């Protein structure tokens, strides 16, 4: 609950460009792929 | 007739983000972009007036 926290939200959002770039190079839709990254990670803590 | 002063922009912005929560599809980020784009005019008024933009939009949104 601070302005430093609002910067950390943008820090977390901008860090997701690496799997987004992998989706565009592979031709897959980034939102469909990144939606699966969000769907499997709450249970899968690593190696996903 | 409508009351301006940044009220027309923010009142049209929060509803678009609310619709995106159930109308997700592929265009979920498209509604979020238009919701954030409408709020820029209040932030433009915050820059010219010399006030904190984040505190202003946080108080108006809440």
């Amino acid at each position: 609950e601070g302005v430093q926290a609002f910067i950390w939200q943008e820090f977390a959002s901008a860090l997701e460009v690496i799997p987004t770039t992998l989706a565009e190079n592979a031709g897959l839709n980034s939102i469909k792929v990144v939606t699966e990254l969000r769907s499997k990670h709450e249970n899968g803590e690593l190696n996903d | 007739v409508v009351y301006g002063g940044g009220a027309a922009e923010v009142t049209m912005s929060l509803a678009v983000s609310e619709e995106a929560d159930k109308q997700r599809g592929i265009d979920q980020y498209a509604f979020r972009g238009f919701a954030q784009a409408l709020d820029t005019i209040p932030m433009t008024l915050a820059e010219n007036s010399g006030l904190d933009p984040i505190g202003t939009l946080s108080t108006l949104k809440s």
